[PDB]
């Protein structure tokens, strides 16, 4: 929140306060608490009604130290997940001369919630058991059509891991998260496409194209019509299938059985196929590609741009070839010809609407050979080219309600709302921040510098060093969790259940899901994410140079500590275990916004831990620096990539070392910290250098000692801000030495990115677009950072530190407004009793049917012999259940 | 390291006084009043009393 | 754990506090946890990749004692079941030299948990003594499908013993593991393919392929297409029966009976009944081989390679002839023709699809002419040749289904539990460590020095003498159960149960078995086991040769009960005694690991007692050793194959003698232990010879009295590998003369296996990846051993034990290891905010883990 007064800043909160773990249960940020105050829209309404394309900016009146009030002046949105591919250079577009971005996955099984056999497995089992006192070979019932044999090996031998869905849903999330962008301009920011290239003006009278393998430059059209992997550069294979038996042998392990809770709909039931065979292969298949009609600056150009995704960049390594078993269509012998095996199935596979060449060509519409026993040659596809033909054709609606007929299987809220935090995490970017003395700053135009680009963590995003496909990998950025398919197997038929596996009454998914408004509310999710890691940074002094050698680093002990504890390498008793201080980002989170990040469980010997995505980043990217005017690099603060207004206008409490500068109010304007605070000036053997006041520990150190660094002091870091924010600062040593790392030429400080305004709007002054809290303390060689002014340059500042004389800075003409965390049919009033009573006994559904073990027993030959009467079914302990034990 | 107590530093003096020279290698034993010690202590804190 | 610090290794446990006696039940130690210390690893050079083809290593940031840090270093996973038998030399596949690994097994008999009858049998005996059992028609059958008048007969053993099902359910994991080679390359990690020929590169493009009697050299194919059973040579006899009154005389005794269970197992019912005749039949029956494509280090020359699995070459059983009673689907009198007999049975036996020669050839797919009462001739075929024909077939999903059948019809757990841990004893597999000054070492290519390998227990392999079939003189390594026919056809009908015999869900099954990982999770086991062995060979000084001699040629007292101990004896029923000292090494651990090994019932004069894997060894082995470079036999040190870093960072807890280095340059760095807390040094200074504080003399300084050896005592031990870790130890006696056992050249010690490099990895530097904690203490003459260095190179050391010196070692950075700087500049003492901030929550997993 803003400060109105010195006493506001001077009563804010201690960052240690809100570092604290808080107990309390929390709402999840939905991303419209933002869109309350930059925005029009007061309740829900229609996103082409209310042209969300021109509502993407920071407005407001702005006043400066020279006491001039500027009127409807703006800073941009800082997020974006579209990464331009043609440029504009001299007002006419041209290709991008730099390469794509990449990002790479770590991909493991690990514990999740305990699992257990449901009733109905036990009936399978008591009908082994009965059957084994005669000479017939039907041993059991065979389940939803599916052959009884099969049933009765995927009921043997359960994992004890539980079952996890979160890759599934992440490939789910991020196609959502691409085919989202194809409605019309009306319900997208303008901002959106000019994040990076700021030249250009996409025009408001076409809805942008998606499509696949188009790109001109570097070999980005991974085959094109005849399409490959672009990582692997491979092709797949997928073959069909009626029964297990007919799957080849050196693969039978791998099988996955396709539910017929899907596929239940009059219409796009093949498209359901195609769909269920996307969530558990390899990602990206193929490159999505968005076409945005756009124009130059002064709307004389015109023409069609190439952009990339993000989402269809980040890998996510899964299976290449695959076998999936089709559901019956009656019981009956597994086929022996092939029209008894076509004329068998519930939905017929076939391709889609889009032709593809090479090897095994594809028709639009082609139907599928069924494989079958006795069968003088196996049928299958290549796989990249199955998911190229219906690729153009998937939609958001269609998506939604995939995922609706998905969630009466399985629980899929919270799964799939983790699922989002992640892709948000890893999809929205912003550009790197550029030093100046005004407000407004880019880098030039088709430059390395202009495409270079940080995570809401601040760390910066690979690239590509060669044309794809890619014959070589980047080291894994994240760690998420694989979905097994022998437990999918288990789960998807009712064999099997888990507390993360249950039905949810809802019977429904995420309020993002099936929107038109999903890619503004993404970008907007990506803010708290930022404000958050940013406050951990910048609490502690270290420079850039300083993290990027941290980590190996021996010239001092705590930073090692420092960077190893920020990531996510360590595991107890089988499984993953969070990061040790993104416990407190998580915390802050909590403190700050009021909200709480989503989670999954992590089962360590059957207790619970918590892991929010703050946890699970991996070392080894580079830290967000600023470039300079010409774009040379400057390492001597703290990571930023966004400015302080967005940190310090939406929030509902700030730490007090951060927080804005106060309006001029008659004669008291901005006030410092002095003695009286524990505070101490510090001066060298050099007359024409002074410091602030700053922490007594800082007179008796000029190499912080081994074992330790820079303490948090919010009032030494407030103080600090006023020296920096001075116009001419000088960044060096105890005895006035230049220190190692780069620095900025004199009195410049990082700036917001550059975009075209609009009829009426101004661009920000002064110092009111810029990072301010960024205050640099530890070098890289060991040495503390000190801010000197010359001593007459000196005189107004100290005595206000002593609040005897005032200060004069330019702030935001804004007020203080934060949010509580806040519908019904006619038809559901009618039907609300019977929707109540029916959704809490779905909760119990499980494997559970209205015949009871009472009657099953009367049925039987010996009922103490049956197995569910000698092995009763419990709950499996962690990591294994017990084996042999000494009697 | 030797004001960390964690290293020895060397120096010159003068063998007097109860001051004896140090062997290169420090073959420690059990630690052990020698048996004329203990004879003569009373005779000799006798003297530190006077 | 390693340590960061001296004070972690000051506090650690002493070995006979961990050799202790702990009551409380645990649980297994599995692969599915073992997995993730392998994955989830510090270093930031680290690409942490997906696929468990490359999962497969250890990696890690280093710490050199001259201050300096090296990036993502690697050691090798010393574990392997595949033998090569083709060796690539000269950047290309020649044929081996070297002959085959041979493992072979002692049957017990058990006595255990004695049977109990069913009121369907007493009721039956009642019939019997009340009527003449005539009452009943010449076509009476039960459900089942089998007559009444075999019931009653069988209905008439009385047994002592219970049931085992460990041999059987033995041959089914130990063909499982074979069958499990058969998944796509990127499921299995390519290290495994080059423990043994170190200069060769598997292909991650396609799968092995399991065939069988294909082997290149040393008679190895089996006599081919005729199969003839590798030990011993010559065919087996297995025959088909609807009633054991067609069986012929002196074979009556020995008939299984086929429940129709084992027939409705799975969808193709002869495939069912020939797993189930493999299950009860002698193994091996043929030599299974692994092919895969392979290609140069340059990779310059790829092609086809064979491999010998450690699983195809165990001996187990006997039982080369064999008769199955089938069930009759229908109500009929015993057959009197050949068409009678077809038509009667629930399905009639047939040959397997890949067809074989021989004095009587099987066509695939052949039709076997079941037996009847009418005798012109006894109709039977060859048994290695029908085992030849299903071998192709056989597939881990399949096992699958079997061995939930099975579960059902009589629990499974547990036994299948004990089968899978003889499984890892005894084909898991390393070869013999070489020694070297600096990180990495190998013996040359196609040496027979190369092929020298070792079990989890320290037992090195036997080796074949000449070409299959073989005519050996046995040399078994360990005893088993066996599974008994009659015992076995009264469960099978009904007739009788026993405690252990409990039916359970299929559901119920060990997750190993059918799984694609378990290969992988296979060799994991193998770490913590030897990690136990390792700390009981250590713990005393003894070395390899008084190891290779105490049972067959020392004239000492004590060695001689020392190896009787560690090995088990027979009672004089011939039922198994467990070793005595072998509960010392369990105990060990369940201490380091806080898991236990699987447990199995046994019994002295009917008194219960349990036996581990680590009880039932055979006295009279040969040990590991070590080759220095050239290949030159040294046998002074006690017995290793793998590096400390294996033991120190696997382990919740180990003794202080084993603890790992602290880095160079720190305040509290490596130390050594003084009089104060009771040791004394040796000098020699006459000779320029000083050895380090040790424990103190019991009238053993120069000789061991007879019947006693060296105590156990941590301290001196460490100081003993502090003396070793500097540069140029010499190993001499009392009086500084030579001692009998060979010695490694100056300044070497043994050292990691090589295998080639990833780019981006790095070599192991100094002796990050020696093992050191094998120092020697009694020689095969009875002589005390002393590591001497000389006067001058003794000084610095003998400070550090007296804690007024540092030294410096090598470590990982890994695990809350930091590097150190060389100025330390100390400030006052500091807890950081953030870990007191992050203290509660930090403390919690621990609480959890304590749970567990």
């Amino acid at each position: 929140p803003i400060s109105a007064d010195f006493s506001e800043v001077e009563n804010a909160p201690s960052f240690l306060s809100l570092a604290e773990n808080t107990d309390e249960v929390l709402k999840p940020y939905t991303g419209l608490e933002i869109q309350t105050i930059i925005t029009n829209i007061v309740g829900d309404a229609n996103p082409n009604q209310s042209r969300i394309f021109d509502q993407d900016r920071l407005r407001g009146n702005q006043y400066s130290a020279g006491g001039l009030v500027t009127q409807n002046a703006v800073s941009a949105i800082p997020f974006t997940n579209l990464i331009p591919r043609t440029i504009r250079v001299g007002n006419i577009l041209v290709n991008s001369a730099n390469r794509l971005q990449i990002t790479e996955t770590n991909v493991s099984e690990y514990y999740s919630n305990p699992i257990i056999a449901t009733k109905l497995s036990e009936m399978i089992s008591d009908q082994v058991k009965n059957n084994q006192f005669s000479t017939w070979r039907r041993d059991n019932t065979s389940l939803q059509g599916f052959n009884a044999f099969d049933i009765a090996t995927i009921n043997t031998a359960i994992l004890p891991n539980g079952l996890s869905l979160e890759s599934m849903l992440l490939k789910l999330s991020l196609l959502h998260s691409i085919k989202a962008m194809n409605v019309d301009a009306a319900s997208i920011n303008r901002s959106q496409y000019q994040v990076i290239d700021h030249n250009t003006v996409p025009t408001i009278g076409a809805p942008a194209v998606v499509g696949v393998n188009n790109s001109p430059v570097f070999g980005e059209d991974c085959g094109g019509n005849n399409p490959v992997y672009p990582f692997g550069g491979g092709t797949g294979a997928i073959a069909f299938h009626v029964t297990l038996q007919t799957v080849p042998d050196e693969r039978k392990s791998y099988a996955i059985f396709v539910p017929p809770a899907i596929l239940q709909a009059t219409s796009d039931a093949n498209e359901a196929l195609a769909l269920f065979a996307l969530s558990m292969s390899e990602w990206p298949h193929a490159l999505y590609t968005v076409t945005k009609q756009t124009t130059d600056l002064a709307g004389a150009n015109a023409g069609q741009q190439v952009f990339i995704p993000t989402q269809s960049t980040i890998h996510i390594g899964g299976r290449r070839v695959l076998d999936l078993i089709i559901p019956r269509r009656e019981i009956a012998p597994n086929p022996t010809t092939l029209v008894a095996a076509n004329a068998m199935c519930m939905v017929r596979p076939q391709a889609g609407p889009d032709a593809t060449a090479g090897a095994i060509p594809l028709a639009a519409g082609q139907l599928f050979n069924m494989n079958f026993i006795g069968a003088p040659a196996f049928e299958e596809w290549p796989m990249t080219s199955y998911l190229y033909s219906w690729a153009g054709r998937f939609d958001i609606t269609t998506i939604r309600q995939y995922m609706g007929r998905l969630a009466t299987m399985v629980g899929v809220k919270d799964a799939y709302w983790a699922a989002h935090e992640l892709n948000v995490a890893l999809s929205q970017v912003a550009p790197k921040m550029t030093t100046a003395a005004g407000g407004w700053a880019a880098q030039a135009a088709n430059s390395a510098q202009q495409s270079d680009v940080c995570y809401s963590s601040l760390l910066t995003v690979t690239r590509s060093a060669a044309n794809f496909p890619l014959a070589n990998q980047p080291a894994a950025d994240m760690r998420v969790y694989d979905t097994d398919p022998a437990t999918w197997n288990k789960v998807a038929l009712g064999l099997a259940t888990a507390a993360n596996l249950v039905p949810e009454q809802s019977m429904d998914v995420p309020f993002v899901v099936g929107d038109a408004r999903a890619s503004f509310w993404e970008r907007l999710q990506a803010i708290p994410m930022c404000i958050a890691w940013t406050m951990y940074y910048h609490s502690r002094g270290i420079t850039t140079l300083a993290w990027d050698n941290a980590y190996t680093d021996n010239t001092n002990k705590w930073l090692q500590k420092m960077v190893r504890n920020t990531f996510s390498t360590t595991q107890s008793v089988g499984t993953i275990i969070p990061a040790r201080y993104g416990k407190i980002v998580c915390n802050l989170y909590k403190n700050m916004f009021h909200r709480a990040p989503a989670y999954v469980a992590t089962s360590v010997g059957g207790k619970e831990l918590h892991i929010t995505h703050f946890e699970r980043w991996l070392p080894g990217g580079t830290y967000a620096n600023v470039y300079s005017g010409a774009g040379a690099v400057v390492n001597c603060f703290s990571p930023v990539l966004i400015p302080d207004i967005w940190c310090q206008y939406f929030t509902a409490k700030l730490p007090l070392f951060a927080g804005a500068f106060p309006p001029a109010q008659g004669q008291n304007s901005t006030k410092g910290f002095n003695s009286k605070q524990g505070l101490m000036i510090h001066r060298n053997q050099n007359n024409n250098l002074v410091a602030p006041y700053l922490e007594k520990f800082a007179d008796n150190s000029s190499y912080f000692p081994v074992g330790q660094g820079p303490e948090i002091n919010d009032m030494a870091t407030w103080n600090g801000r006023l020296w920096m924010t001075t116009g001419n600062v000088q960044y060096l040593d105890y005895s006035g030495a230049a220190i190692v790392e780069a620095v900025p030429p004199a009195g410049e400080l990082p700036v917001g990115k550059q975009i075209p305004l609009l009829a009426g709007e101004n661009a920000p002054i002064e110092l009111t677009n810029a990072a301010t809290t960024c205050v640099p303390r530890y070098s890289n060689d060991g040495r503390r950072i000190f801010t000197y002014l010359t001593t007459a340059q000196s005189v107004i500042p100290v005595q206000a530190c002593n609040r005897a004389a005032n200060l004069a800075r330019s702030c935001w003409l804004l007020s203080n407004v934060y949010a509580e965390p806040a519908v019904e049919d006619a038809f559901d009033t009618l039907t609300n009793s019977s929707f109540l009573d029916v959704a809490k006994s779905v909760a119990e559904s499980a494997g559970e049917v209205p015949a009871t073990k009472a009657l099953t027993d009367l049925q039987a030959v010996d009922v103490s012999s049956l197995p569910s009467t000698s092995d009763p079914s419990n709950v499996l302990s962690q990591p294994a259940p017990l084996m042999s034990p000494p009697t | 390291q030797a004001c960390n107590r964690a290293a020895n530093l060397a120096r010159s003096c003068w063998l007097l006084s109860n001051v004896y020279a140090e062997p290169a290698l420090q073959a420690l034993g059990d630690e052990v009043e020698d048996a004329f010690d203990t004879l003569t202590n009373s005779s000799f804190l006798d003297v530190a009393k006077s």
